[PDB]
Formats: structure tokens, sequence, C-alpha cells
């Protein structure tokens, strides 16, 4: 996955 | 209504993760998933009907660039392996390769006021402060969640803003890292960018489809900006003394004046596709801006009446 913001 | 639109004044025809001007707004550099840092001459791009003056191949995909504020020819990068590299664009060589992060580093920033200092943040949940004269990190901050963005205060190398996947902005005084000065809550999703308009004004972007403005002298929320679509990607944030600009997952660039919550203008990037704007950068306090999208197209835009 490219330039996807982490989502915890 | 001083401005109503963004004019395209140049276009260079995948994802560009970072676009940044050098110390003098003379050259700019791009980097992204193609594993190459490309350097262009701004005036040549504007005047001509295109080729980089320098290209540096990298080992890993790039997430961020930051030019040195004193050494004209030096630029830092962060990459998907976690490596933070300082490069010389005249010799093409890596000057420093900082390898302590254990996971992808999302962000790097060179300090304006102590220009040998740079800060990085990573999926490894650490913030690291480095000095170009030393191989080992100078400061390490262990945090609880992935770090998506770090930025030095423009007036002092003692303060950094840290945007986290925990939805908060952690504002640190590096002279005592045992606790942050303040932690700003308001975003409902990860904080993807932090950028300063001035010594006391901090802006942020988040995958809650908002930008927010904060007062870091008195630790106050100021304003929330809405209009663009940002639920997933790093879409870019850039600010100057008066304006905020960001990307969108609708392949549109948005501009806000810092006093007005809905956009002053927007620009459809064009080329069909689900492209996203991926990087933006103002030319200092001027109405000119660099922009790039997920296809790798670069545009020079100017706010206009």
């Amino acid at each position: 996955y490219l330039q996807i913001v982490p989502e915890i | 209504t001083r401005y109503s639109r963004l004019r395209v004044i140049a276009e260079i025809r995948n994802i560009v993760s970072s676009i940044e001007f050098d110390r003098d707004d003379e050259l700019f550099a791009t980097a992204g998933v193609s594993r190459c840092i490309k350097v262009f001459d701004f005036s040549s791009v504007v005047n001509e009907p295109q080729c980089p003056i320098v290209e540096m191949s990298t080992r890993s995909k790039l997430s961020c660039l930051s030019w040195n504020k004193h050494e004209k020819n030096h630029i830092a990068s962060s990459d998907y392996e976690g490596i933070v590299t300082v490069w010389d664009v005249t010799t093409r060589q890596s000057l420093m390769e900082y390898e302590e992060h254990e996971k992808r580093a999302w962000s790097v920033d060179f300090s304006r006021t102590e220009p040998s200092m740079l800060v990085s943040g990573s999926d490894d949940c650490k913030v690291k402060v480095w000095c170009t004269r030393q191989e080992a990190s100078v400061i390490n901050i262990d945090m609880k969640a992935n770090i998506c963005c770090v930025k030095y205060n423009p007036g002092s190398s003692n303060y950094i803003a840290v945007g986290s996947a925990d939805h908060h902005i952690h504002y640190y005084d590096l002279r005592n890292i045992s606790q942050p000065l303040h932690v700003f809550s308001g975003h409902k999703k990860a904080v993807s960018y932090v950028k300063f308009l001035s010594n006391n004004e901090l802006a942020s972007a988040s995958t809650d489809s908002t930008l927010r403005l904060w007062d870091v002298k008195d630790n106050l929320p100021v304003r929330t900006f809405r209009g663009h679509t940002n639920e997933k990607n790093f879409v870019g944030l850039t600010v100057n003394s008066e304006y905020l600009a960001c990307g969108s997952e609708t392949n549109e660039v948005y501009v806000y004046h810092k006093e007005i919550t809905r956009p002053v203008t927007s620009h459809r990037f064009g080329s069909a596709g689900s492209y996203f704007i991926s990087a933006v950068c103002w030319k200092s306090d001027s109405p000119t801006m660099l922009t790039a999208n997920s296809q790798g197209t670069i545009k020079v835009l100017v706010l206009a009446a």
C-alpha cells in the first residue's frame, strides 16, 4: 500500500 | 475575494510523496514511490515548454524530503525502510545514512534555526532527532502509536510538533522529553501532516477530512477547515503566513485562508481515474505553489483574482 495513512 | 482561482502556469507530465523548494526557492525536488529524487530549476520550468538537473536513485520508496536551510545543496529524505538520508545534490552522494528506525519513516524535517539538526518520525512509534555531525541519534522519544509527521517550530529548534496515528498532535520541548508541552486533541483520525504558519500558529491535516489550526503559545484550538476529501491517503499540506493548501482524493487542490473555514478556491488537476493529490508546497509567502499527484504529474499553480 502506497502513501496510505496508518489507521490503528 | 482577493483570489478566486488557481492558474496553471506550468505542467511537467507513480506517486510523488514530496515536493519541496530549496533554501532560496530556486530549485525544487520531488520524490516518491519510483525510488528517485529529482531536482528541477523553478525558473526553467516556468519559462520553458522539461528535464531534471539532478537525479539520485534510492534503495527504497521515499515518503518525505526536507532541504537544509543553511547548506544550499543538502537535502534529507525518509524512506519506507526507515532510513533517513542526507544527500548533496551537487555530488549526488549520501552524506549521512541514519538507520536506527526499525520501520518505515514517514517524515523528516531540517530545523531552520539550528540547521544541522533534523527530526524524523516512523511507524516504529519513535521520534528521532539527529545532528549532521554525529552518526547516532541525539534524542529518541518513545511514543505509543505510529508517527506520521514531524516538524520543527520555525523560530526555535527546541520545539517540534508530532502528528500521530493516535489522532493527536504531541507538541514537545526537546529540552525535556519526559512529557510533551501539550497534546492537542480534536482530530477524529490519524494526523497526517503538521506545518507552522508562524512561531505560534500550527496547522494540521488528518484523514478525518479536516485541516485544523492551533495556538501553540496558549495551547488552544482555533479553527477547523472543511471541503476536501481525505479519508485514506497522504494528500499533502502546505501553509504560509496566511493560507493553507491541501490535496484531496478527488484529484483537486484546495486553498483556505486561515480565517475562513471553507475554501477560497480549488483546482481540478485533471489528466478516467481515482487519482489523488499527493504533495503540495507554497513558494514561501507568495501566491505561487507546487503541486503533484498520484500519477506523477507536477503543476505550478498561482492564486489569482
